[PDB]
């Protein structure tokens, strides 16, 4: 019991690193699709400016 | 008397076998709280760090 609660315990930290990563990673490239889709339509600015 | 004699043998090794009852435990409880107090302070360092 006090294994397997160490283990109970570590393994969500396995899994919330695995699934925290998944959506860190995303995060950081939510931002790069929003900045790019942002600078296209900028862009169209730019050149109407 | 050399049976009665033997019957205080007896009668005293459930003392040493009592006490083997709670040492062995007690002595387990290091093994566990050490595999314990060292992984999840390695761990600690990892995920509180």
């Amino acid at each position: 019991i006090i294994l397997e609660d160490q283990n109970c315990k570590l393994a969500k930290e396995k899994k919330l690193l695995e699934d925290r990563i998944a959506e860190f990673t995303t995060n950081l490239t939510e931002e790069e699709e929003k900045s790019k889709s942002l600078a296209k339509l900028k862009n169209k600015h730019e050149a109407m400016i | 008397q050399a049976k009665e004699n033997e019957k205080k043998l007896k009668s005293m090794e459930a003392e040493m076998i009592q006490l083997q009852e709670e040492l062995a435990a007690a002595e387990r409880a290091k093994r566990q709280a050490q595999q314990e107090r060292d992984e999840l302070a390695d761990e600690i360092a990892n995920s509180s760090g």
